[PDB]
This record gives structure tokens, C-alpha cells and sequence, in this order.
């Protein structure tokens, strides 16, 4: 996965999370191949928000 | 670790401090926008510390 520097401060950072959801819909397989490298972004978002 | 324990603790510090400043703001009849501004500056410091 191409690197994404997201601090996840403002609520609108959810734009990037939204991107990932679309990726698991439009290309479920390629997403499966880069899930994990994506989870590295998701645990930043999740640490910060929850 | 995936997450610095130091940045985590500072973030909980700003959790407490931010709720203290929100308490102080609502008690002192402050406009919601200036509140959004102090809250945003606080998140900003949280990421800079991160």
C-alpha cells in the first residue's frame, strides 16, 4: 500500500478511512492483498479516536 | 510498540485538560466557535507531541 500520512486530528480525516472502506468494496481482492499495511493506518485512527 | 507510551500519556493529559477547559468554557458562557478553536489547538498540540 502507498503510504498515507494521516494524523487523524480533525473529524474530516475520516475522508481517508472512507477511502479504505471503498477499497474493500470496489476491489475486495487487492484490498485483501494490502490489508495490514492499511491496518497500520487504521490503528493510528483508532488509537486517536477510540 | 506501535504507539509511544509518552505520547499516549500526554494525550490523556490533554484529555483531562481539555475537559477542564470545556467545563470552564460552559460555566463562563463562551461561544461555541472559540471553544472549537481551543479544542482544535489542543488536538494540534496532541499530534505535535505524537
Amino acid at each position: 500500500l502507498k503510504k498515507i500520512a494521516e494524523s487523524f486530528e480533525d473529524p474530516s480525516s475520516i475522508v481517508v478511512v472512507l477511502e479504505f472502506i471503498l477499497f474493500a468494496l470496489f476491489f475486495p481482492t487487492e484490498f485483501n492483498r494490502i490489508k495490514g499495511d492499511i491496518q497500520n493506518v487504521l490503528l493510528l485512527f483508532f488509537s486517536r479516536w477510540y | 510498540t506501535v504507539t509511544n507510551e509518552f505520547a499516549s500519556r500526554f494525550r490523556t493529559i490533554v484529555a483531562t485538560l481539555a475537559n477542564v477547559v470545556n467545563e470552564r468554557a460552559v460555566q463562563d458562557d463562551m461561544q461555541k466557535a472559540t471553544r472549537s478553536c481551543t479544542k482544535q489547538w489542543l488536538r494540534h498540540l496532541e499530534t505535535q507531541f505524537d
